[PDB]
């Protein structure tokens, strides 16, 4: 019944608390000001990234920049996997089918999540201490000029949602069990948890924003938009692999990326 | 193969 899912959407949203350091919540306070804290160190330029150097963490500059993206998605992917752990039932599922499920939807989440932390111009970065422009991202270098600008176009129209963190912990663990993914072995036991999942979503989305009517309806269109950016991102991808030699691909990324679209 | 997934998830 409907007491029974929102138990589910509060263990839900009190894992996510616990699993994503920085929040919804938070990266909206930092970039409209409302926080008392040191506003970000604003990373504009080629110089301007030099001089942020002290207030970020670690051979030339659109690949590094790339593999400061790699560092940090490697920890998404570490807080999504204990994200996923907290989902009930999740962990009873066969453990090949688990990591299947991870596999397909971490990027999906990250993504999702990123988008939290955007507005049209940039993107804070090392929990909300620097704030990478928008334009600045454009203007590296191909391939790297085109890598973050679907990012950022996609996460202003899910930001004109205006979800909040106890919508995105439930919204992020229908999309981790997914059953469509290729190569599951055990189909049913996924769809049972995402079907509870979707009611769940369902319940918080009218509860939580009763002037707003089929936001559960949108939402659901953009889980298919995801899977785009995450398609034309895997072959990007497959292109800096290729087109660049001085740089290697973190070992998780690469468990996750091969045999992926 | 996944072993560093097999290992946050067996953790
Ligand atoms: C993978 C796309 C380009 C690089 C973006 C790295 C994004 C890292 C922050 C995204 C939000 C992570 C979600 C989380 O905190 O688990």
């Amino acid at each position: 019944e409907s007491a029974d899912l929102r138990a589910l959407a509060k263990h839900l949203y009190d894992s996510y608390i616990k699993s994503f350091p920085l929040t919804k919540a938070k990266a909206r306070a930092i970039l409209t000001g409302k926080t008392t804290d040191k506003s970000p160190f604003v990373i504009y330029d080629m110089n301007s990234l030099m001089m942020g150097e002290d207030k970020i963490k670690f051979k030339e500059v659109a690949i590094r920049i790339f593999q400061g993206c790699q560092f940090r998605s490697v920890e998404a992917v570490q807080e999504i996997t204990e994200y996923a752990k907290s989902i009930p039932g999740f962990v009873n599922l066969d453990l090949n089918d688990q990591v299947t499920l991870l596999k397909y939807g971490v990027h999906e989440i990250i993504y999702t999540m990123l988008a939290s932390l955007m507005n049209k111009d940039g993107v804070l970065i090392s929990e909300g201490q620097g704030f990478m422009t928008r334009e600045f991202l454009k203007s590296l270098r191909k391939p790297f000029g085109d890598f973050m600008e679907p990012k950022f176009e996609f996460a202003v129209k899910f930001n004109a949602l205006e979800l909040d963190d106890s919508d995105l912990a439930i919204f992020i663990a229908v999309i981790i069990l997914s059953g469509d993914r290729p190569g599951l072995l055990n189909v049913k036991p996924i769809e049972d948890i995402q079907d509870n999942l979707l009611q769940a979503l369902e319940l918080q989305l009218k509860l939580n924003h009763p002037e707003s009517s089929q936001l559960f309806a949108k939402l659901l269109q953009k889980m298919t938009d995801l899977r785009q950016i995450v398609t034309e991102h895997v072959q990007l991808l497959q292109v800096i692999k290729k087109t660049e030699t001085d740089m290697s691909l973190h070992p998780l990324l690469q468990e996750i990326y091969k045999d992926l679209y | 193969r996944h072993k560093i997934l097999h290992r946050l998830l067996q953790e």
